[PDB]
């Protein structure tokens, strides 16, 4: 009745023999070991900076046990739930022979907070000096409480790098822009062991391990506030979004998801308003609709015609290519700062061609709008030329977001009087000597053909997979992403819990944006992220 | 050089309205609107400046002026006047506004 | 002109008849989304536990 | 001797007791596990209208066969060993029919008859209480295969006698479904190690063609979520459908993002043509839809339905209270968009237009689906004069505005191509589908029925991922509704949707889809739906 | 004459008569060739997709 | 007769008893099949009663030969 | 994964003995992260005496007993007697 997992009825193969003078032939050409071969060499892993600026008790590299110190096991781990073991490791750098300076290289065993100070260094430090060539091989043991440790802890025992005698650079005292790249690699020893099989497709319950949550190219990049696609990064102190934001608790204070589709919505107006108020068909959050931008009009004002854009206070009305001359362009219009979409004003007796939005939240005191800061089903704007008369004029709108109104303003997100917010708005600021950062594309205007920059708190990718699937962080931990452009110029992002992004540096410049990216591990917040740019 | 957007306008009554005067190829130039109904006449702006008569309901830009509201009374034809300090340039536009009671 | 409405009220005056006298009619139990609005209700429905925990 | 200088620097190294303690909780005991015990790969439907030469199975030899061994070829360029295979039929008693089997040898590509019965067979029944093994030999001419030499030992199963089913004419879906559980023999061994990231991207699985629910599907021709499935005996469609070699005769991308265009037009005209500015063919925008207008045409104006008399349609069921819908307008049946409209000059809003793909009389379209930089049309407002003004542009689409058809992507002939239409028919007695979905109008609220042929989830998947399938086969995936009624969806190299069943009725809609394995194409798929 | 059509606007009539109410329905579902256009098609999508790689 | 068929007859000796057929077998892209027997004349033979319509973008094989006076096998829809 | 089969032409019950897989050496009532159990389908029934509309016929009962390692560990006092 039973059949047990290794239970059947060997006819085997039946015009032949699985031999074994054959099998031992293709060994004797290729040699084997005992079932493994990456217990015999070291694999590289990762790569960092050591410049100037890093003074002495400064660290580099914190990575904690696992088998993500090794590439061929993060790939085989997730075919097990468990590991117990230790590393094998090597460390060098690629150093020049006027750039002295002395580095450190500790194992901290678990339950420390550690410190970017010398005070470590009291515990067993060993050495590496930038001018010795030959590498060093160490240990890193597992010293734990529990008989073993599954993949969802991260409590281990960990690396740390300390920076025993700063570095040094007699030559070019005037710029400080100096290298001293690191390099790290990893040998596991025989006490090494996976355990438990996990049942393939399954996930975990404490969270998976982010590595999806950033593609491998810009060309899949686009804002978590415009469908258009990245271009450069920026950094700011202070950041923050509310729309499309989600941290890793699967959770937000927006009113939206993440995608970009047209939205629907209902008018009901009379006469000849051009200025009515919509009202939801789709949702997440009641009232609001879903898609709904996030901004603000800069102030009051009252739509009753159309475009206008003036040299300065004294001049013209451009108008064409002769404008970058003004450098004061002053945007003197029936409105300002909206949002545009198109439209599909559907009513049943409008026998004419349907016409375009010019939306935002605001206020309807009356025929003219004032700013709303908060957002509310009552705070939602139009202006149409919604074909009405006295006679109410109900209609499906099927709006679809393009671009904006607001010109000569600043790229957008700066203004955080301007941004919306329902109750709470997720902020930071720098973090452990990192800086956060937005995402810049662009977006594109409504009577000159230029585009103003916009700011994204996070790829939309980066969004959809957090709405989603239950990840792991704890706070006091980013996930390391590495970014590269075509050269060999790149640099970490770290992510936070609420999923705002951080960055080890002050300034980027510009870069051969075909970029890519890659997981890296846990850095904890503290540190300094990597920066390897010209 | 001075023309407009919209050349003639309706609305109902109690609604905004919208008036452009896109000048251009001037220095420093003084601006005027004016009422022109039938034979009936006023001076809306002056001097890049609104009068006090309209000044609640009535608001300014050089590109144009925007009335918070408006009645039926405000049905004729206005006007914008142009001049460089200076008398040096000059151009005007005419614009009429029916209102759709 | 009145005849025709009483088709209109096809199932009310059968069941607010049966009602009557004297039974203990259950018309309201369907389950087949077969209307439009309710699977399209379920379309959102479900795309809102989803995101929303 | 590896290049390094170790050190006793650090203080522990602590016992290798612990990893005895280790083994102690979790019973390892092992090396390696998946040489110790058998791995679910597929399933199949051995229905009632298969016959004596059909094969159920056929599968050369490698990794793939089981999904552990697939994740480790990664990491190495070689093997050399039998597999092991163990079936299951489900028919516990009942059943009757056989199967047979063969081991055909690394050069021959075996055939849909009997003749290879000519050769050393098995045969199982399925009246069985004790599974079967067969165990896969190597044969060759070399010392190790490479993961490329596809030319292997492989195996096949065909029928010898039929089943019986002795009281399912038509009650479940088939009842005899045999599985295909592996394990690799104690000879099979990799070999010569290699870096992840150097050889790759041969045997990404289909796993991720599709979602695991549907309140995120979406069309291949239009944004809008699904809503039911529809069955025909032929399909057809070029746009956004891309197949298992990260191709399309299409002219787009697998996404829905608006269109950047630009149009120089004089004369106060509205009606023009649209040059490209994103394209990834020559001439075309990266976005632009398939379908062209029924006839010739002569844009000017509105809106218009008569009601087959001459009275107009405005009354709320008037669409519904009518005979026949027939639209008097003159750019009938062509799609709707946004159109924003950036211009040095028009100080004044940007109109919506109506685009489809068409060429001109000099005022006047007429449909032609082939497409290129000339066959694009548009008409907008524009807010033009005499000079010829540039008019940069940029569209997003929302609706469809020709009104009393249903016409929407059952006309083979209305569809825009390049050269070519790729199509498919019934293969074994699976048949194809289309995904429907529902699109708007432009005048009045109602909306229509839709067509695609792909999830867009679907089809970007394709075109950045080199999914390993033969031409002869699917990728299974059972879905289910919110009501226990089950069904099955192939999907061939090309892209397309495969079905197994005559109809479907209508279903609880909020429904999962979970992978199950790959399957030959000429097989009944499986569903038993209420 | 009025009457004489509305057998001709038979099919068409009923599902947009239905779909104005609130079902769904499902009349494209068709599987067999018996139209003999479908046939044909069928015919000549062989032979080309025969000689065609 | 397809051509075919009667091409070959005209060239190649085949072989068969006065009372037996050729038999192949018919597979229409429903999954539904019959089978067709050939006598030595060249005539085809049938075992099922109707056909009706089917996916005609069909298939042939060969089964073997079969004793003439029997019906032959079938299976529809 | 290593599964077991059992066909529903079973005579005899079927016992499946859990362990106690653990990394600590003795759990708490409030642990969750253990091994658990999992029954699946693998071959779809058949039966020709049921209907669309009701579904008499297969149950699946389950029955428990604690094994012999099993066992309490750190006795207390009532008071606490926490009853959740
Ligand atoms: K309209
Ligand atoms: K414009």
């Amino acid at each position: 009745s039973i059949t047990a997992p290794e239970q059947g009825t060997p006819v085997g193969g039946v015009i032949a023999e699985p031999s074994a003078q054959m099998s031992a032939a293709a060994d004797m050409a290729t040699g084997k070991s005992v079932d493994s071969e990456w217990e015999a060499f070291f694999s590289f892993h990762t790569s960092v900076n050591w410049s100037t600026s890093e003074t002495q008790g400064k660290i580099l590299f914190k990575q904690s046990l696992g088998p993500l110190l090794n590439p061929y096991l993060e790939h085989l781990a997730k075919l097990y739930v468990a590991w117990s073991g230790s590393i094998d490791v090597r460390f060098s750098i690629s150093g020049s022979g006027v750039f002295g300076g002395k580095l450190a290289a500790i194992v901290v065993p678990p339950g420390v907070d550690p410190v970017q100070s010398t005070s470590m260094l009291q515990y067993p430090h060993v050495l590496f000096d930038a001018r010795q060539v030959e590498p060093v091989i160490f240990s890193i043991p597992d010293l734990r409480s529990t008989l073993y440790h599954l993949m969802s802890d991260t409590d281990t025992t960990s690396l740390v790098i300390m920076v025993y005698n700063d570095l040094i650079n007699p030559y070019a005292n005037d710029s400080n822009s100096s290298g001293c790249i690191v390099t790290v690699e990893t040998k596991p020893g025989a006490d090494f062991k996976f355990h438990l099989l996990k049942p393939p497709g399954s996930m975990l319950t404490h969270g998976s391990v982010p590595s999806d949550l950033i593609p491998k190219s810009s060309s899949l990049w686009i804002g978590n506030r415009h469908w258009t696609d990245i271009t450069d990064f920026v950094i700011r102190p202070f950041v923050f979004q509310a729309n499309r934001h989600f941290d890793f608790n699967q959770e937000t204070a927006g009113w939206s998801t993440p995608r970009y589709r047209p939205i629907t919505i209902t008018i009901s107006e009379k006469n000849g308003a051009k200025l009515g108020i919509g009202v939801a068909t789709d949702y997440i959050v009641p009232g609001i609709p879903d898609g709904w931008p996030d901004t603000t009009i800069p102030e009051k004002l009252t739509p009753a015609g159309d475009y206008a854009i003036t040299n300065k206070s004294g001049n013209d009305i451009t108008t064409a290519a002769g404008y970058d001359g003004a450098d004061v362009i002053v945007n003197n219009t029936n409105f300002k700062g909206m949002y545009i979409c198109g439209s599909l004003q559907r009513a049943w007796g409008d026998k004419k061609i349907s016409n375009t939005a010019f939306i935002t939240t605001a206020t309807k005191v009356d025929n003219a709008i004032e700013p709303s800061n908060v957002i509310d089903m009552t705070k939602i704007a139009v202006y149409q030329d919604t074909h009405v008369g006295k006679e109410v004029q109900t209609s499906d709108d099927t709006l679809s977001l393009l671009g904006y109104t607001g010109i000569g303003e600043q790229a957008i997100g700066s203004d955080r009087d301007r941004v919306v917010r329902i109750s709470v708005l997720p902020e930071t600021g720098a973090r452990g000597g990192n800086h956060p950062i937005f995402y810049k594309n662009s977006i594109k205007l409504g009577y000159v053909i230029r585009s103003i920059d916009v700011f994204n708190s996070q790829i939309l990718h980066t969004s959809r997979q957090l709405s989603l699937n239950h990840y792991l962080l704890p706070p006091d931990s980013f996930a390391v992403y590495r970014i590269i452009d075509s050269n060999g110029s790149w640099f970490d992002i770290g992510i936070d819990s609420d999923g705002f992004s951080f960055v080890g540096v002050s300034s980027i410049g510009k870069l051969e944006f075909p970029l890519t990216a890659s997981y890296m591990g846990i850095q904890l917040a503290k540190i300094r992220l990597a920066s390897n740019i010209r | 050089a001075v023309y407009t957007s919209e050349p003639d306008v309706r609305v109902p009554e109690d609604k905004p309205a919208k008036l452009s005067c896109s000048y251009s190829g001037f220095s420093n130039p003084r601006v005027e609107w004016k009422f022109a109904h039938g034979d009936i006449t006023s001076l809306v702006c002056y001097k890049n400046k609104i009068t006090a008569s309209y000044a609640d309901r009535v608001t300014f830009s050089h590109s144009g002026i925007t009335f918070h509201s408006v009645t039926r009374k405000d049905t004729g034809t206005y006007t914008c006047m142009v001049s460089d300090d200076g008398g040096n340039t000059y151009g005007e536009v005419s614009v009429q506004l029916t209102v759709l009671v | 002109n009145k005849i025709l409405e009483q088709r209109v009220q096809g199932p009310i005056q059968s069941v607010r008849l049966a009602r009557a006298a004297g039974f203990r009619v259950d018309p309201y139990s369907y389950t087949d989304q077969n209307f439009y609005d309710d699977q399209l209700n379920a379309i959102r429905l479900s795309y809102r536990n989803l995101f929303k925990n």
